[PDB]
């Protein structure tokens, strides 16, 4: 449930996406599923309008 | 061999200069002179 | 400076009316009406005729000229 | 003409997208000039340059 916003996934700010598998997981996880967002959201915005 | 021709900027007239002389014009009084164009061949690029 | 050739979005030639443009603005036509008479309908092949400088005839007037 | 929309990744906080066919009809051609000027003299002396 939720829509993503500046909270969830912004930059300065605590209970983020990243930051959280990062704490959880290893680091490793946490930069390989940082570009897999910037290839998925930018196209289908394109493509949007 | 062939004297340097040279071009006025006032009456554009090709004259030549010989040997270190005064660099003037023999038909008016400028005292500015130009270059002519080469006559080698150039390849350009029309991309 | 001189009237493009083609146009810069489509492609289209605009360069062969520049003349024509020209000897049109004279028997009292109006812009818009030697534009669409011309043969320009989309705008984006019109404002390379309407919005444009003629410099190259001022610098002939500073070109080497023979006597 | 200008599009105002996202593209697919290069028009980030200031960059702007090209046209490249539009770039290769001639849209924004620019020229630079460049000065290079050399004077020669003679002395005090009857030396002298060539
Ligand atoms: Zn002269
Ligand atoms: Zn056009």
């Amino acid at each position: 449930s939720g829509s993503m916003d500046k909270g969830t996934l912004g930059s300065g700010s605590k209970n983020n996406i990243f930051y959280i598998l990062l704490r959880d997981w290893g680091q490793n996880e946490a930069a390989d599923a940082m570009s897999r967002l910037a290839r998925l959201a930018p196209v289908y915005l394109s493509n949007r309008g | 061999q062939q004297p340097m021709i040279y071009i006025c900027g006032e009456c554009h007239t090709e004259n030549e200069i010989k040997s270190r002389d005064p660099i003037r014009c023999r038909e008016c009084g400028y005292r500015i002179m130009y270059k002519k164009r080469t006559k080698r061949l150039v390849v350009f690029d029309a991309r | 400076m001189i009237i493009p050739v083609r146009c810069f979005t489509c492609g289209k030639i605009v360069g062969n009316k520049w003349e024509a443009y020209l000897g049109l603005l004279q028997a009292e036509y109006t812009e818009g009406d030697a534009l669409d008479a011309l043969g320009l309908k989309r705008y984006c092949c019109r404002r390379m005729l309407l919005a444009h400088v003629d410099l190259i005839e001022k610098l002939l007037n500073y070109a080497p000229l023979e006597k | 003409t200008v599009a105002v929309m996202s593209y697919s990744g290069y028009d980030i906080e200031d960059a702007l997208v090209l046209n490249k066919a539009s770039l290769d009809r001639g849209f924004g051609r620019c020229l630079v000039y460049k000065n290079a000027k050399c004077t020669l003299k003679r002395y005090t002396n009857q030396t002298f340059d060539k």
